[PDB]
């Protein structure tokens, strides 16, 4: 939302 | 015969039906009786066709994979390459690694492009250049390799010398150039579509004097795009924008404005959503999001973007993966995409690098060589944003509308349901929206319908779909409420005009301006 | 005004449209080369049924999600049917890919002795050959 570039997707609804 | 089986079946049957099976299914098909394996060891095709999905080159069946590429199959070539080079899966100690992983890689890439047929070569951008600062990596190694194949390869040489120029076309080096000219020139020698447009391109830029030099270069130009390139195609449709100086009638250009208009097709589809256990759409949008916020990060252009994106959607309808790796799939489709096109690539070690390291350099390897091995070596797909260009060169419009359209462009990445449209279409509306939001005087014009050969009722739903998906609706948002806004944050910037805070008309205003009613 | 007489192993006689019957390249081909462009398996049923198929598929410009209903409704009938019509297309130039993908997913996710089961194959490898197959499967 958010969070910067490095990540873990969240894809779990 | 009441009760016909498998065992009286001809060849034309036993080839289809033993071609649509996976290796391991083929193994243990070779059990049921004498004849079915003397089919398959005897017919070289089953073979060929035959699948290597989700495997990779491990030392217990590199005799397999040998055995299956040798003999007309191209995935399993092109994996073995990227084994061998990339150095993953394969127990090769670091003393002896070099010399023949490299030949070993050179040798299944330079079959994996023989073996491949339809398609604009591709294996030049694994070993395209930054390269190992220090030592000799095996990317070098390997086009040297590929380099004194084609020195001595009579089958089909022509793809590789374009690879090998493709290669060296991205170092900068004058000398490297021109090794690089020089090789399109000695691939355009035998015959090649893309080498001789690139020739074509690097002359253009050269010698524009006179018109008949120009009426040389339109001449070449309808020879290359009548015979079925794309990029040609595109650089056609504007030396005809050229209309002034270029030797021909307005019918004519707006012909060949029409016909490169009216060659297009949908192509994507809600195929992606039933052929995995689920996407929701919404793993899509995440996923292009954070993509477009690495694209933001390193200055990458929206053709790159647009191309990732695409190879993804292809990719995802044709072999099926897990949710926990759409990711990596992101990832390796920006790397690939990047050395293909771009000139500053996502590198390996920075390409895991975003992502956590959740992934690792193996599961990357893995990633990109399945990609590359399962879209056939077709990356350069019809994109919005080649239409827009061409829409964009033609009417002479101002610099506000041009930031609008390309902006209207772009939103098209998220949203699949205007898959549903052909490119031609979207691009046309899109220019149609950009225009209208102004408020121009007239929307369409008598060139415009000469030109794009739609008239107004041809592009009244598009515009409305797109302006719907593109501002309408809501935003998909579950626990943080917020808005995914990397499109809207790479838009911006000082070099588009801050052209995305600027306000836009509602679908009621667009719809009285542009005489649609609503229910 | 177009008429194209049709008759079936079994001497039955159906009335068919043109367009539908354009989907078939051996009838075609056959016309051209015997100038009026413009099988031994076959009973009243089968013809009804390719009919309903053709029918049904008309604004048709893979995976196994392009199955309709009626197909997959109807090729659970037998399998010495379905094998009847592999090579039924295989002869008419036409589906072909429809039947390769029904019977090849019967085959995919099963083990031989289970295929020997369902194909009605009692056995044709003796004692000295299940050995030799296991060897040869080992390579994985």
């Amino acid at each position: 939302g958010r969070p910067p570039v490095k990540r873990r997707l969240d894809l779990e609804t | 015969p009441r009760n016909l089986t498998i065992l009286s079946l001809p060849e034309d049957v036993l080839f289809h039906i033993l071609k649509w099976l996976s290796v391991e299914d083929i193994l243990a098909v070779r059990a049921v009786h004498s004849q079915l394996k003397d089919l398959v060891d005897n017919h070289a095709s089953v073979w060929a066709c035959a699948s290597f999905q989700e495997l990779w080159p491990s030392p217990g069946n590199l005799k397999l994979f040998e055995r299956a590429a040798e003999k007309g199959n191209f995935e399993a070539a092109v994996k073995l390459g990227i084994a061998y080079l990339y150095n993953e899966g394969l127990s090769v100690s670091d003393e002896a690694r070099a010399e023949v992983n490299g030949l070993k890689a050179s040798r299944f890439f330079s079959l994996a492009e023989r073996l491949n047929v339809g398609a604009a070569p591709f294996i030049w951008l694994f070993i395209r250049p930054p390269w190992s600062v220090s030592g000799s990596c095996c990317k070098a190694v390997v086009h040297e390799s590929l380099r004194a194949e084609c020195q001595l390869q009579r089958t089909h040489k022509a793809s590789i010398l374009h690879c090998l120029g493709r290669v060296l076309s991205l170092f900068e080096d004058e000398e490297k150039q021109q090794q690089a000219h020089d090789l399109f020139e000695e691939a355009a020698h035998q015959g090649c579509l893309t080498s001789s447009y690139l020739l074509w391109e690097s002359d253009r830029r050269t010698d524009v004097s006179d018109p008949g030099r120009c009426l040389h270069s339109f001449r070449k130009l309808r020879d290359y795009a009548a015979k079925g390139c794309w990029e040609a195609q595109l650089s056609l449709a504007k030396a005809c924008a050229n209309a002034n100086q270029l030797g021909l009638e307005v019918r004519a250009s707006s012909e060949i404005v029409c016909q490169l208009f009216q060659a297009s097709q949908a192509v994507s589809k809600q195929q992606v959503f039933s052929v995995q256990k689920g996407l929701n759409d919404t793993m899509r949008y995440i996923l292009i999001d954070w993509l477009v916020e690495v694209a933001t990060m390193k200055d990458f252009t929206s053709l790159c973007l647009h191309l990732t994106v695409e190879c993804v959607d292809r990719y995802l309808r044709r072999r099926l993966v897990p949710r926990y790796r759409l990711q990596l799939l992101g990832i390796a489709c920006m790397v690939i995409c990047t050395r293909f096109i771009s000139k500053e690539i996502l590198t390996i070690r920075e390409a895991v690098w975003l992502t956590d390291n959740t992934y690792k350099y193996e599961d990357l390897v893995r990633m990109m060589g399945e990609i590359v091995s399962a879209l056939e070596g077709k990356i350069r797909v019809p994109t919005v944003v080649d239409y827009k260009e061409v829409l964009l060169t033609l009417v002479p419009v101002e610099l506000r509308t041009q930031h609008l359209c390309s902006f209207l462009c772009e939103l098209s990445l998220l949203h699949t349901s205007l898959s549903a449209y052909a490119p031609a279409r979207l691009a046309a509306a899109a220019l149609l929206l950009a225009r209208l939001t102004h408020g121009q005087t007239q929307p369409w014009t008598t060139q415009l319908w000469d030109l794009t050969g739609f008239s107004y009722e041809d592009l009244i739903p598009c515009v409305l779909s797109l302006h719907k998906k593109c501002f309408h609706d809501d935003a998909p948002k579950d626990y943080r409420q917020v808005s995914l806004t990397a499109v809207k944050q790479r838009f911006e910037d000082k070099r588009y005009g801050e052209i995305s805070q600027e306000e836009v008309l509602s679908y009621s205003q667009l719809c009285a301006a542009l005489g649609v009613t609503q229910d | 005004m177009p008429s194209i007489k049709l008759q079936s192993s079994d001497g039955e006689i159906f009335e068919v449209d043109v367009e539908i019957a354009k989907q078939s390249v051996t009838i075609k081909t056959m016309l051209e080369d015997l100038g009026m462009d413009d099988l031994p398996n076959v009973n009243a049923a089968i013809l009804k049924k390719v009919i309903q198929w053709c029918t049904h598929h008309k604004d048709d410009p893979k995976r196994t999600d392009d199955i309709p209903v009626w197909d997959q409704e109807f090729l659970k009938v037998d399998q010495g049917t379905l094998f009847e019509l592999i090579l039924a297309a295989n002869y008419l130039d036409i589906l072909l890919d429809v039947t390769c993908k029904t019977v090849a997913n019967m085959i995919k996710g099963k083990t031989p002795e289970e295929i020997r089961k369902t194909f009605n194959i009692k056995n044709d490898f003796t004692e000295e050959e299940e050995a030799q197959v296991r060897k040869e499967n080992q390579w994985c």
